[PDB]
């Protein structure tokens, strides 16, 4: 009855309409498992969120670009920081590594446990971590403004449109490393060269997507 | 049956006109959790009260002293009293201020004594809205002065945004922004002096230097999000 | 949790800083005191850090309190941090070997007080002379209150004992840091904070010295 | 209870009334170690002595080496303090070692009978009038008697503190030292000179900034 990735063809029987963004798409059945299910929910989140926030990097980074400022590009960004503020490189990954590494096992054993993490283990934090449900942990920190609570019914319309947004900025973020590997340019550069000239600036004219050119 | 940010719609159920400017404006849905509403509807009258007496600061400023501009003001006052003792004592004195009206917000009935003079007290308010001592010779109703307290501040919340970003684009102040505009209206627009087509992005530069000098460090002033603008 | 009076005025308390103690306010964020075994070792730990630090405080202030009015003392304007290097009638190591002696008896007295209360009050060659019956530890009497004090309104004294107190253990670890950044005499800091005030506050120190 | 990662389950070996009735049990053993209750008794009793050891060891370390740094003793640094002091002394290290292992010998090996046999050394006749007082306690580990001359043993409450507070200071001495080694391969310089050097430049002089957390 609900709209599915690819009309006339039936959704799978392990993905029933309740998740947000649910259409239908498993092919490969790798969710078949409703447990490791439960692990590519919480999987599409975080690569998700991860990527709205990426994709909102490179996007603010070249606008910013082009226009007159003094900004590099995205993937010039990283020899540029660790030049100009003069700091140590494995000093800067490894501090990533201590900071996330315990943001990150926190998640992995809210996985394996989802009412832990709340007995105070942390400094008197209890129902802060407490963690609403698989990829959306909610309460005072992670949800300051109190989205999630109060209508339920707008919440789950809320879900979808973190899935909706999140889905696509994978795929922007899979395609500024595509838009600089076969150019070799910042992605504004290759808009603004697709809106000079639509045709003859796409992909099928680098040489480099279609080998048939 | 109240009136509404507009007028054809119907409000969010959490929004039942009970609170003060209750025009039933909020589309982004923060208005559902009843203890985040009431941080919210503290924050918002915290915003306005000052916007309100930042707005009639710049122009109270500008109709006496025309000479210097607002935005460069925080820079060239002169201070007898140290560039950081000024600091200093607002640092103390609004650690003070604002704790008390914080410890307002998480417990009402905890806030009313005054500490050093026991003697006096303040009244049983309401949360944001003290009295007593802030609040003599009331005039007329209470809650009319509170829907005017709102709409003078909401506006006022907007007129110090259209302050600063008048400022970063004729980087003249809020009379000679409008003296220009008054001059000339159909030249001296934001959309006479930007556009962007899809093919090129014309936006003003900024009537603002990057960094100043200000007595050795050098203090970075940025242009608020140039680059994004039109 | 009552109405006493708070650090906080309308902040939550932990429970077990109902009042007896001297001068409570329920100021323990950190939840250090919740044993009663480990509250009143602090309560006496501070007690006597405050005590010293009285002492401390009028012993470093006054003697250069008199000397920058000047008087005429051996020791006289010598810093509190330069008042170990200066000489005496014998070295300092003596000295120390003295004190270690005479505390180790009265601490020890003051310990054997503290682990049973009302069984230290005896002298050793002197057995008529003893202090009255009924004291708690941190609070001896007798002999210790010569003047006749103590005898009514002794909670009061107690909270200005201890407000005099904790006023003085941040004022000997402030003459520790504002000796040590700037290196002059605590009671010359005063001088400079009282020449221009609003151009010498600890930030602007800072500053020029970073 | 207070597990050393709060979402783990924590091991059945370390839940039992013989485990959880133990100082330092935070549930720690991703090895399962001592699943063998005689092995975790056995375990227990190398854990509080690699830990006295070490914390006797670590404040012979920078004890010596923070009062060397602020002045008033010339004590050189421990991986060098074996070298020297050797020849302010008067026996070879071989005919050294061999009087140490006598005497630390003689030690162990009434420790050995000890918790092989709860006791054991309490026997009659064992000692000159001395045997007495080495009956230890009702636990294993903590001796007592001539080995507590201050008397902290006898109170029965605040006692799972004392216990608790020894071991986490011994575990954080355990680490001290390993610290010791390895910050000694690393960069040749001292313990101090390593805490001196990360604190006049955090942010670039660490082990980010040595050949040992090579990529
Ligand atoms: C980043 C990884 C990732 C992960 C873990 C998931 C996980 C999930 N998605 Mg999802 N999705 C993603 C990215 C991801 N998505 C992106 C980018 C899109 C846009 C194209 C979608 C669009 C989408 C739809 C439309 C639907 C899902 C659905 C699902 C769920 C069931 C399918 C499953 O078992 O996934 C297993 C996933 C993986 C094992 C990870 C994929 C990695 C593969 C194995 C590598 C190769 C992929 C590809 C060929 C390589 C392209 C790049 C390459 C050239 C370098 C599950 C929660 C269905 C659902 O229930 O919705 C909630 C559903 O209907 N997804
Ligand atoms: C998924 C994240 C991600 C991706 C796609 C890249 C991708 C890239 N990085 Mg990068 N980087 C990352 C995470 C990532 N890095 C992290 C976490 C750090 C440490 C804080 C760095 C630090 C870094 C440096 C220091 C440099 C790069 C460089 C590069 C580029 C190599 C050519 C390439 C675009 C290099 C570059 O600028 O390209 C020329 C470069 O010099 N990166
Ligand atoms: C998020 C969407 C998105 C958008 C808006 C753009 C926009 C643009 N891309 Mg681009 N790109 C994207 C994704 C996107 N890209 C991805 C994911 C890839 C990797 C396959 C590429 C690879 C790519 C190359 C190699 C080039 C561009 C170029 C361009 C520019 C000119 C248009 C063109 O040539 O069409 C390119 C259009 C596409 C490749 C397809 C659009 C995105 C589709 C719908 C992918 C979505 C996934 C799909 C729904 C599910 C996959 C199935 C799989 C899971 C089994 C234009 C600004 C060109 C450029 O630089 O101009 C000068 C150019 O050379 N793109
Ligand atoms: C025009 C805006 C406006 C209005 C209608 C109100 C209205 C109200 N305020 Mg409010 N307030 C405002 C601005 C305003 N305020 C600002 C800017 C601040 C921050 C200083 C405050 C701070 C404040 C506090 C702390 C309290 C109130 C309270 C009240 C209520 C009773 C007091 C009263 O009769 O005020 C009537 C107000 C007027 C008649 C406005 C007169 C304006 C004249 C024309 C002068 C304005 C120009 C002049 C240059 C301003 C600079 C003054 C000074 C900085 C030099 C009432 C709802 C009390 C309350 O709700 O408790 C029950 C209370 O405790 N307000
Ligand atoms: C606590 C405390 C400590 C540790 C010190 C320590 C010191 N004081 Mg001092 N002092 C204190 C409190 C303290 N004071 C108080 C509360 C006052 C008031 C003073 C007033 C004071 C003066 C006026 C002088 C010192 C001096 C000294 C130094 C030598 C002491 C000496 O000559 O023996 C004193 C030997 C005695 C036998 C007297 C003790 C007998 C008492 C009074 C019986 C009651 C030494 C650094 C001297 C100094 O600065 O030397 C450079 C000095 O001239 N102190
Ligand atoms: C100003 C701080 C202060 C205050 C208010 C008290 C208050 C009290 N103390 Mg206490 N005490 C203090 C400092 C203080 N002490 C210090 C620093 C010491 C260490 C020497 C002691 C040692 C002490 C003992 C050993 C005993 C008390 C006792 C008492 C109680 C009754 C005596 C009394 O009324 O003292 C009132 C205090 C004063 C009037 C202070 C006079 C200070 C003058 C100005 C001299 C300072 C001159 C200085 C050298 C130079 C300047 C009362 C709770 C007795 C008690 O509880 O018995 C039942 C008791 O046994 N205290
Ligand atoms: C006992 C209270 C006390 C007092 C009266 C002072 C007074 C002073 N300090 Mg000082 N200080 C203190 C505690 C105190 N300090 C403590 C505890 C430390 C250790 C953190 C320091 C560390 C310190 C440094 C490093 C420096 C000063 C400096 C100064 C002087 C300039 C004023 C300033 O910048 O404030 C400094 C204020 C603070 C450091 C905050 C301390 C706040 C206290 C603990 C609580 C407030 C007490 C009370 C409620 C208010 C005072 C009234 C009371 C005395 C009646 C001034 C004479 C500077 C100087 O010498 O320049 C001339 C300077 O460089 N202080
Ligand atoms: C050699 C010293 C030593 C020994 C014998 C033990 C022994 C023990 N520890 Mg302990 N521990 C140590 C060092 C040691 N630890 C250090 C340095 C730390 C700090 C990181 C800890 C932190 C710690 C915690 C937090 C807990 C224990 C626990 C335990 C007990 C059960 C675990 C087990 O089977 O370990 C047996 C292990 C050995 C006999 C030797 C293993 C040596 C390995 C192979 C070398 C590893 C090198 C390393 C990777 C670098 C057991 C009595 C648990 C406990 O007491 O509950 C009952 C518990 O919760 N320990
Ligand atoms: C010194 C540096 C080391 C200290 C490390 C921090 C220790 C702090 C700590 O112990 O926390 C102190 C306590 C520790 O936690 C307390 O521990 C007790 C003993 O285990 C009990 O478990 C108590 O239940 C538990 O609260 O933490 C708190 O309770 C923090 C509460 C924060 C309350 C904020 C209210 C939020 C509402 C305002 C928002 C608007
Ligand atoms: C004894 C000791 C050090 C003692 C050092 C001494 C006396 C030093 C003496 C000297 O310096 C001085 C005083 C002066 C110098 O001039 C001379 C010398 C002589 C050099 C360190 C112990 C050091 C002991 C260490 C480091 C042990 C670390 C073990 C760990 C972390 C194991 C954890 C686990 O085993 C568990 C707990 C459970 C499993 O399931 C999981 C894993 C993870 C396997």
């Amino acid at each position: 009855v609900r709209p599915v990735w690819f009309p006339g063809n039936p959704p799978p029987a392990h993905l029933d309409g309740s998740l947000a963004g649910d259409y239908g798409f498993d092919p490969l059945f790798l969710g078949q498992e409703p447990q490791t299910l439960k692990w590519y929910v919480q999987a599409e989140l975080v690569h998700g969120r991860f990527a709205m926030l990426g994709a909102a990097g490179i996007i603010l980074t070249s606008i910013g670009a082009k226009v007159g400022l003094g900004f590099p590009e995205w993937y010039d960004a990283g020899k540029v920081v660790v030049e100009k503020n003069n700091i140590d490189f494995p000093t800067l990954m490894v501090i990533q590594f201590y900071l996330m590494g315990w943001a990150e096992t926190k998640r992995w054993y809210d996985f394996k446990n989802p009412g832990s993490q709340a007995d105070g283990s942390f400094l008197g934090f209890t129902e802060e971590f407490k963690g609403l449900e698989n990829g959306y942990p909610g309460g005072r920190f992670f949800d300051p403004m109190g989205l999630s609570r109060g209508d339920a019914a707008k919440y789950q319309e809320y879900k979808q449109k973190e899935v909706k947004n999140g889905r696509l900025a994978m795929i922007a973020c899979l395609g500024f490393a595509a838009q600089y590997a076969a150019t070799g340019k910042g992605p504004l550069d290759n808009l603004a060269d697709h809106l000079a000239d639509p045709n003859h600036v796409n992909f099928a004219t680098n040489g480099v997507s279609i080998p048939i050119a | 049956s109240r009136p509404l940010w507009l007028p054809g719609s119907t409000p969010p159920a959490h929004l039942k006109g009970d609170l003060p400017g209750d025009f039933g404006f909020d589309p982004l849905g923060l208005g559902a959790n009843a203890e985040s509403l009431k941080w919210f509807k503290e924050s918002e009258l915290v915003h306005s009260r000052w916007a309100m007496a930042a707005v009639a600061g710049i122009l109270v400023q500008e109709i006496v002293r025309p000479d210097v501009f607002w935005y460069n003001a925080g820079k060239e006052v002169e201070s007898p009293l140290g560039p950081l003792g000024l600091l200093a004592v607002e640092f103390f004195l609004m650690h003070w201020v604002e704790v008390r009206r914080w410890q307002d917000l998480r417990k009402p009935g905890s806030v009313d004594q005054d500490p050093i003079f026991s003697q006096y007290k303040l009244p049983p308010h309401e949360v944001g809205y003290p009295g007593g001592v802030f609040a003599p010779f009331i005039p007329g109703d209470l809650a009319e002065l509170k829907v005017k307290e709102i709409k003078n501040g909401r506006l006022a919340m907007l007129a110090f945004v259209g302050f600063v970003m008048a400022a970063q684009v004729t980087g003249k102040g809020p009379i000679a922004a409008l003296q220009e505009h008054l001059a000339d209206p159909w030249g001296t627009t934001i959309f006479s002096k930007a556009a962007v087509v899809p093919g090129q992005a014309v936006a003003p530069p900024c009537k603002i230097p990057a960094s100043v000098s200000y007595k050795g460090i050098e203090i970075p002033t940025p242009c608020f999000l140039q680059g994004l603008w039109p | 949790d009552a109405a006493l009076p708070s650090w906080m005025p309308g902040a939550d308390l932990p429970g077990y800083l109902n009042g007896t103690l001297p001068g409570d306010f329920g100021f323990d964020p950190l939840y250090l005191g919740q044993d009663p075994v480990k509250l009143k070792w602090y309560a006496q730990a501070e007690l006597m850090n405050a005590r010293f630090a009285m002492l401390a405080v009028a012993g470093i202030l006054v003697p250069e309190l008199l000397s920058n009015i000047g008087f005429s003392w051996p020791g006289a304007g010598v810093a509190w941090y330069d008042a170990g290097k200066f000489e005496y009638f014998a070295p300092a190591s003596s000295l120390f070997g003295v004190q270690m002696l005479l505390f180790a008896w009265v601490e020890i007295r003051r310990y054997q007080d503290f682990v049973k209360p009302g069984s230290a009050n005896q002298d050793p060659i002197f057995t008529n002379n003893k202090l009255p019956d009924g004291n708690e530890p941190g609070y001896p009497g007798g002999i210790f209150d010569p003047f006749g004090w103590s005898k009514g309104d002794i909670k009061s004294l107690k909270l200005k004992e201890i407000k005099n107190g904790r006023l003085a253990m941040l004022a000997f670890a402030g003459f520790i840091g504002q000796a040590y950044t700037t290196g002059t005499t605590p009671l010359k800091n005063l001088s400079t904070h009282l020449a221009d005030p609003w151009s010498t506050t600890v930030w602007q120190n800072d500053l020029a010295r970073l | 209870r207070q597990s050393w990662l709060p979402g783990s389950q924590i091991p059945a070996h370390l839940d039992t009334p013989a485990a959880q009735a133990l100082a330092g049990n935070f549930g720690f053993d991703p090895l399962g170690l001592g699943k063998d209750p005689v092995a975790l008794r056995w375990y227990q009793q190398a854990e509080l002595i690699h830990c006295r050891t070490a914390m006797a060891g670590v404040a012979g370390i920078l004890i010596p080496g923070l009062l060397t740094k602020a002045g008033a003793l010339n004590v050189p640094e421990w991986y060098d303090a074996g070298k020297v002091a050797i020849e302010n002394s008067f026996a070879p290290w071989g005919s050294l070692l061999a009087v140490q292992l006598f005497l630390c010998g003689f030690v162990e090996a009434k420790r050995w009978q000890d918790i092989r046999k709860p006791g054991s050394q309490g026997e009659p006749g064992s000692f000159l009038g001395f045997e007495a007082s080495l009956k230890g306690t009702s636990e294993l580990g903590y001796p007592g008697g001539p080995f507590d001359p201050l008397g902290l043993s006898k109170e029965a409450d605040k006692w799972a503190d004392w216990k608790l507070k020894e071991v986490k200071n011994g575990r954080l001495a355990m680490l001290a030292f390993l610290g010791f080694v390895a910050q000694k391969y690393a960069t040749g310089a001292g313990p101090v000179d390593n805490l001196a050097a990360h604190l006049k430049d955090p942010w670039h002089v660490n082990y980010a900034t040595n050949g040992v957390s090579l990529p």
